């Protein structure tokens, strides 16, 4: 069920320590990464345009 | 314009009115102790502004 | 009763008029005027007011001069032209609070309802808020001192309704609005330190002096709560706030990424045009 990720938790064998944690800022890193990836295409295409207009 | 006309208009200001009204207006755009509502937004940067930053993105 | 009040610049500009029509007297003592507003609503609102002659004595401080007839006439005509505003209280331009002010306010305490007292300065050298709203009420004293009129500080704000903002903005053409950005924010972030500096320096000195060197038991008891507030922050080691600093610095990193990326986007058109326009202009030059 943890592998199914229906909830937040992790098991243990020897120690038997149960740890529960969550990560609220989900929408931040996603949109940030999307912005980076999208802008990469812009910069690369710009490099293509400059390489075309120069050499 | 027939049998009718107008006259120019100018103002006058001294140092007293200038300083008083300027200070009063600046204070009107400011706070009482001025340290009050600053730290509020400073601590609201992690709550309010964040959503506005998300929308901005 | 009243949590906060609204004071319009018009009355203080009427005080500017009081400093206007003086005409070089050589007396220029405190002048008591009559403030008008709406006591109907919970929040107090000041529209306009008038002026009444007020004189005192050099030696004897118990001397105060008012006028009932002039007050009833002015308020009568003002009520005749405008029924949306009535009497509330009075105000003085004196920087210091005289003992006779309780007797001066006692009149309007009898004839009129409870009056609010406003203290301002004759010379606008004060950087802080010039207007302090003081409500007049009778509070039970803890020390057991006889019941007397006590002035309690009430928070206030300086604002205008509709046209007054336009009038002020037009007459000034100097001051700037909020204008979110670099300079508007950094100006505050600079001068605010001085705003606290001059005030605190003007306060804690006279405080330190009058505490040890002085008398007339003004009930220092509240100042133990003052010092208590000063002790509410026992030099936190920030060890618990480390994660908060991490989150804040993370947000700072977000600002870094956003800035760099956006500026990188803006650089496109510039670093295109700077080439394609120049080479075409140069090749088509001759």
């Amino acid at each position: 069920m943890i592998l199914d990720k229906k909830f937040h938790g992790i098991l243990d064998q020897g120690e038997g320590v149960l740890i529960i944690f969550d990560e609220p800022p989900v929408d931040k890193t996603y949109e940030a990464a999307l912005e980076t990836i999208q802008n990469m295409s812009k910069v690369v295409d710009s490099l293509y345009n400059k390489a075309k207009k120069l050499t | 314009n027939r049998h009718y006309y107008s006259i120019t208009i100018n103002y006058r200001k001294n140092e007293l009115e200038q300083k008083m009204l300027l200070n009063l207006h600046k204070k009107s755009w400011m706070e009482g102790l001025t340290l009050q509502d600053y730290s509020e937004h400073c601590k609201h940067n992690e709550s309010v502004v964040k959503e506005m930053l998300e929308l901005a993105k | 009763a009243v949590q906060k009040v609204v004071v319009h610049p018009l009355v203080l500009l009427s005080v500017v008029d009081h400093f206007n029509r003086i005409g070089k007297v050589g007396n220029q003592k405190r002048v008591v005027g009559v403030l008008l507003g709406s006591w109907q609503k919970k929040v107090l609102d000041v529209s306009n007011s008038f002026a009444v002659p007020f004189d005192e004595d050099d030696k004897d401080d118990s001397v105060w001069f008012l006028d009932h007839d002039y007050l009833e006439n002015m308020y009568g005509m003002f009520k005749k032209v405008n029924a949306r505003e009535r009497i509330v209280g009075w105000y003085h331009t004196g920087p210091k609070l005289h003992k006779n002010d309780i007797a001066i306010n006692e009149l309007m305490k009898r004839y009129c309802p409870n009056s609010v007292l406003v203290i301002i300065d004759v010379k606008p050298k004060d950087l802080g808020l010039p207007t302090e709203a003081y409500i007049s009420v009778e509070e039970v004293h803890d020390d057991g001192t006889p019941t007397s009129k006590t002035f309690e500080h009430v928070t206030s704000e300086i604002g205008a309704e509709e046209a007054e903002e336009v009038g002020v903005e037009h007459l000034l053409r100097d001051i700037k609005d909020t204008t979110v950005g670099t300079l508007s924010q950094r100006i505050t972030n600079q001068v605010h330190g001085l705003k606290g500096l001059n005030s605190k320096l003007l306060d804690i000195r006279s405080y330190l002096e009058k505490v040890a060197t002085g008398k007339l038991p003004i009930n220092h008891q509240i100042i133990y709560q003052l010092q208590d507030v000063f002790n509410l922050l026992p030099d936190v080691s920030l060890q618990e706030f480390v994660k908060a600093f991490y989150l804040k610095t993370n947000d700072q990193m977000v600002v870094v990424y956003l800035a760099s990326l956006i500026r990188s986007v803006v650089a496109l058109h510039n670093l295109i045009n700077n080439k394609i326009a120049n080479r075409d202009a140069e090749k088509k030059e001759g």
